[PDB]
């Protein structure tokens, strides 16, 4: 199980610019990056799948349950 | 090329080496960022004296015909006017590192050093023979050099007025080879695509999303939206070296320290591309980033995945990391830092 200092330097990986959030178009890179070419919908689904509360990004605390799973 | 700008001049690092430093950082699509070497040891290591690791805590002297290297005797060290507690710690750090795997040996210097030593006045004359210089130490002791048949020069000193010279030994490899400073790293931060087989290994077998899935499932898509972020999961993982991080990786039988598998990977092509030039391995442990006590050293030598070098005051580094990781390239900062009011980070920094 990671620790709170561990899943933030993760986090950190896909809130490239550096609000404490991550948006559609910072996932989409983080995928590619990782070798899946996703289209704007299949980003769209999967930061649904993560967006707990609806606003349309990940905060830390979505992220967190994410990591978990 | 070898060296160039003044940055390159500034660090302190070799050209040869440095040469192969922006090569590794190109291939590898890494930004490498180093702390300042100091000029003394430039030489040493580009004529391929040994370069010292976690393990050694004995003091490096900073000044006559043994600057550069590592005496057996503290009072040569850069530690000679010191308290008596002091000379008497840096004793024990000595024979500490003698006793596992580290010799005793007498210094001799190449034709070279001993021109350089002269020119950049650590050595202000000598007697062809018995050397002057107005550093302190010259005050209690006296030292002379003999040319050897080797075409290099023994070291040998004497405290003032104690009729007889001996050599000054200094800290060498467990195969005899003298040691001077080794790089010291400062950070690494690879592009994230560096981590896509990395990922895929952890939660694949090595596939692609989409040949997983064909190959294990069968004719929403919940479940592939789950191995998505199962992937994007994995792949920061290893760009930060989670896991990695948790313990020490060691070289046979040296302590490497808190490095991830990637900053490993680098360490080792780096060394590389030093032997090929005619080095010993230079970076001996992990970056500045996974240091329990973090220097405010400021100054940062940074050579970008492109290739191009610069130095960094610390507040432009802040805005350096920031464009690099708008390009994609990972970051994970000391963990001390935040506590120390001193993060590079401006995002929210915590849970
Ligand atoms: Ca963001
Ligand atoms: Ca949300």
């Amino acid at each position: 199980t990671d620790s709170e200092e561990e899943i933030r330097e993760a986090f950190r990986v896909f809130d490239k610019d550096g609000n404490g959030y991550i948006s559609a178009a910072e996932l989409r890179h983080v995928m590619t990056n990782l070798g899946e070419k996703l289209t704007d919908e299949e980003v769209d689904e999967m930061i649904r799948e993560a967006d707990i509360d609806g606003d349309g990004q990940v905060n830390y605390e979505e992220f967190v349950q994410m990591m978990t799973a | 090329a070898g060296y160039a700008n003044a940055a390159d001049r500034e660090s302190g690092i070799p050209a040869a080496v440095l040469d192969g430093i922006k090569a590794v950082a190109k291939e590898k699509n890494a930004t490498l960022m180093f702390r300042l070497v100091n000029p003394h040891s430039t030489s040493l290591i580009a004529e391929g004296v040994a370069t010292k690791g976690l393990g050694v805590h004995a003091k490096s002297s900073d000044w006559g015909l043994q600057a550069g290297y590592i005496p057996v005797n503290p009072n040569l060290s850069k530690l000679f006017g010191r308290a008596p507690e002091v000379i008497a710690r840096a004793d024990n750090d000595v024979n500490s590192s003698l006793a596992h795997g580290h010799t005793a040996v007498d210094l001799t210097l190449s034709k070279e050093r001993l021109d350089y030593l002269r020119q950049a006045g650590l050595v202000t004359g000598m007697a062809d023979g018995v050397v002057a210089s107005n550093h302190a130490g010259y005050e209690q002791f006296e030292f002379r050099v003999k040319e050897t048949s080797d075409g290099r020069y023994a070291v040998q000193y004497r405290r003032k007025g104690g009729d007889d010279f001996e050599a000054v030994k200094v800290i060498g490899n467990a195969a005899g080879i003298p040691l001077t400073a080794d790089i010291d790293m400062f950070a690494i931060m690879p592009h994230l695509s560096n981590f896509r087989d990395s990922a895929r290994s952890s939660v694949t077998s090595g596939d692609s999303v989409t040949d997983y899935l064909a190959r294990t499932r069968r004719a929403l898509d919940r479940e592939r939206i789950d191995l998505l972020w199962k992937i994007a999961r994995a792949g920061a993982r290893s760009a930060v070296g989670t896991e990695a991080r948790r313990q020490f990786r060691y070289d046979g039988d040296m302590n490497i320290g808190v490095i991830t598998d990637f900053e490993l990977e680098v360490r080792n092509a780096l060394n590389r591309r030093a032997h090929a030039v005619g080095a010993q391995d230079v970076v001996q442990h992990g970056t500045e980033q996974n240091n329990p006590f973090p220097e405010a050293d400021e100054k940062i030598f940074v050579v970008s995945a492109t290739g191009e070098s610069q130095m960094l005051t610390r507040g432009q580094l802040k805005e350096y990391i920031g464009q690099q990781r708008g390009e994609g390239y990972v970051f994970y900062e000391n963990r001390a830092y935040g506590v120390a009011g001193k993060s590079l980070f401006d995002d929210g920094l915590g849970a």
